């Protein structure tokens, strides 16, 4: 016997979509952070860049 | 001897026998049993699984 489900002629398909991953709420019990710092604000951390332009 | 026989024989034989359809890999979905689930599975919705070369 054949296995049920096989075969699909019709409906060729789309492109996959970009790929854009969830943090794990499973493995990570809260939200990783990087930079830490004191932070007597609304919160920065230890990690602020910038770009100075022309 | 016939109870014997078999409380001694399902002794014996109860400790190798195991559930294959124990839910013991967890999954997005909750723990599944290890057949349906292989290292694709994503753990947790959304996770991302690289299709990473094996150097
Ligand atoms: C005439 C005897 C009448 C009794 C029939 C016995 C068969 C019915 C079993 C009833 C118990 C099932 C419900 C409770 C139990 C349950 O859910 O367990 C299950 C597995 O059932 C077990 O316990 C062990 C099964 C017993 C072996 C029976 C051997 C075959 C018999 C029928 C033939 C001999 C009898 C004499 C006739 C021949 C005469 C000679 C001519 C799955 O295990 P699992 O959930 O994965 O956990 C694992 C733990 O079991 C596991 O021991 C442990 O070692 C782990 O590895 C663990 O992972």
């Amino acid at each position: 016997c054949s296995p049920p489900g096989e075969t699909a002629s019709s409906e060729p398909g789309t492109t996959p979509a970009i790929w854009t991953g969830s943090p794990s709420p499973a493995a990570p019990s809260g939200e990783d952070h990087g930079g830490g710092h004191g932070a007597g604000a609304a919160g920065a951390g230890e990690t602020l860049t910038a770009e100075l332009k022309t | 001897l016939g109870a014997f026989g078999a409380g001694t024989l399902v002794a014996f034989i109860g400790g190798l026998i195991k559930n294959p359809w124990k839910p013991v890999v967890p999954t997005a979905e909750g723990k599944k049993a290890v057949l349906w689930t292989s290292g694709w599975t994503p753990r947790f919705k959304g996770e991302t699984i690289y299709l990473a070369r094996a150097t």
